[PDB]
C-alpha cells in the first residue's frame, strides 16, 4: 500500500482508508500481532518506507492517526489527553521517531539523498516540526 | 468506605447506596466529614460523579441528593469546593456548565448551589508560562464564555437566587472584561 | 513517558509521548474520548 502511493489527492485519500481498513480488521482478527513493526529485506517498516520514500500524505495520515473504536483504540498514535472548554491538550506517539531507535523517521528524513521527491516538505508535518523546535530549544542552541 | 462509594459513582452503579444511606443515617456521620473526600485534593462523590457522565445522564446524582437531603447536609454538601491550590474555589456549578448540562445546574442552583463562587485556582488564572483556561473566575463569566446564552439568561433569572451581572472577581474583570 | 491506555491483553500501555495544546471556538464538543478526569497538568 505504501509502495503504491503516489501523492496525489484521490490516492493518497485512497491508500490512507484501505491502511486504516487493514489494520482494524487485522486487530479484531489477530489482537496479538503487532503488522506494522514487520519489516521487508531492507529492514524498513511501513513508516520508515513511506518517510524515505517521499510520501508526504500516508506519513501525515500514519503520525496523527485517530482511532476512537473502543475495542481498537491503542491502535491510535494521537490522543486527547484533557479538554476543559475550547482547550485540549493532545499527545504525540513518537514510538520511532526520536532517533532512539536504529534509523527513525526523524535520522531517515533529514539524511536524504535529496533524490527523493519532497524530503522539504516533511519535516512540516506537526510532531516533527514540534519535537525538532523543542529539541533546539531545550539543549542544542547553546552548544551551536 | 469512601473507595467503595467513589466507585460507585464513578461507575454509574447505585445499588451499593442502598445500604449507604441507612449506614450512613445510622453510623451517625456526614459526608462533610474529612474521611469521604480527597486529603490533597478535596474532591467529593458528588463532583465524581459529575465528572463522570454517561449521554449527559448520571442517576446516581439523584440518590446522592435525596440522600444528602435526607440526613439535612445540603447546605454544606452542594457548595462543597476544591481545596488545593491548583483548582481552588472549583465548584459543582463550574462542572455543570462547562459540561453544557442544563438539567444539572438547574438541580444544583434550585437546590442551593451558590452562583458567586470564585474558581480562583492557578488554573484558571491568566498565565502565559502554564496551560490554562481563563474565563473570568464567576459562573456567570464561565457560562458567557463558554457559549451557553440559555445558562446566562437562567442564572440572571433564577427565581431561587439570581446571578449578580456587577461582581468583579480577583482582578477586578466583569463578565464584560473577561 | 506516560501512561494511554490498556493494551487488548489488559496490561498497560506506556509510551514516550510529545504533549501539544491547541484551542478550538467552533467545534464546543463535550462528548469526546480523555484519558484524564481532571483537566490541568500538575
Amino acid at each position: 500500500l505504501v509502495e503504491v502511493a503516489d501523492n496525489t489527492v484521490d490516492n493518497t485519500k485512497f491508500v490512507t482508508s484501505m491502511y486504516n481498513e487493514i489494520l482494524i480488521l487485522g486487530a479484531k482478527l489477530h489482537p496479538t500481532l503487532k503488522l506494522e513493526e514487520i519489516t521487508n529485506r531492507k529492514g524498513l517498516t511501513p513508516l520508515a518506507l513511506a518517510a524515505s520514500s517521499g510520501k508526504i500524505g500516508v506519513l501525515a495520515y500514519i503520525l496523527q492517526r485517530e482511532i476512537h473504536e473502543p475495542e481498537c483504540r491503542h491502535l491510535s498514535r494521537k490522543f486527547t489527553e484533557w479538554a476543559y472548554g475550547p482547550v485540549h491538550s493532545s499527545l504525540y506517539d513518537l514510538s520511532c521517531i526520536d532517533t532512539c531507535e536504529k534509523n527513525s523517521v526523524l535520522e531517515v528524513i533529514a539524511y536524504s539523498s535529496s533524490e527523493t521527491p519532497n524530503r522539504h516538505d516533511m519535516l512540516l508535518v506537526e510532531p516533527l516540526n514540534r519535537l525538532l523546535q523543542d529539541k533546539w530549544d531545550r539543549f542544542v542552541k547553546r552548544i551551536f | 468506605d469512601r473507595r467503595s462509594i467513589f466507585d460507585a459513582v464513578a461507575q454509574s452503579n447505585c445499588q451499593e447506596l442502598e445500604s449507604l444511606l441507612p449506614f450512613l443515617q445510622r453510623s451517625k456521620k456526614r459526608l462533610t466529614d474529612s474521611e469521604f473526600k480527597d486529603p490533597e485534593t478535596g474532591k467529593t462523590c458528588l463532583l465524581k460523579a459529575m465528572l463522570n457522565l454517561h449521554n449527559g445522564q448520571n442517576d446516581t446524582i439523584a440518590l446522592l441528593l435525596d440522600v444528602a437531603r435526607k440526613t439535612d447536609s445540603l447546605k454544606q454538601f452542594v457548595n462543597a469546593s476544591y481545596t488545593d491550590s491548583y483548582y481552588k474555589g472549583q465548584t459543582a456549578l463550574h462542572i455543570a456548565i462547562e459540561r453544557r448540562n442544563m438539567t444539572l445546574v438547574t438541580l444544583l442552583v434550585e437546590n442551593g448551589a451558590d452562583v458567586q463562587a470564585a474558581a480562583n485556582g492557578d488554573f484558571f488564572k491568566k498565565t502565559k508560562g502554564r496551560p490554562g483556561f481563563y474565563f473570568g473566575e464567576l459562573p456567570l463569566s464561565l457560562a458567557a464564555c463558554t457559549n451557553q446564552l440559555a445558562i446566562v439568561k437562567f442564572l440572571l433569572q433564577n427565581s431561587w437566587q439570581p446571578a449578580d451581572i456587577s461582581a468583579r472577581d480577583s482582578v477586578g474583570n466583569t463578565v464584560l472584561h473577561a | 513517558l506516560l501512561q494511554v491506555g490498556f493494551t487488548p491483553d489488559g496490561k498497560d500501555d506506556y509510551r514516550w509521548c510529545f504533549r501539544v495544546d491547541e484551542v478550538n471556538w467552533t467545534t464546543w464538543n463535550t462528548n469526546v474520548g480523555i484519558i484524564n478526569e481532571d483537566p490541568g497538568n500538575c
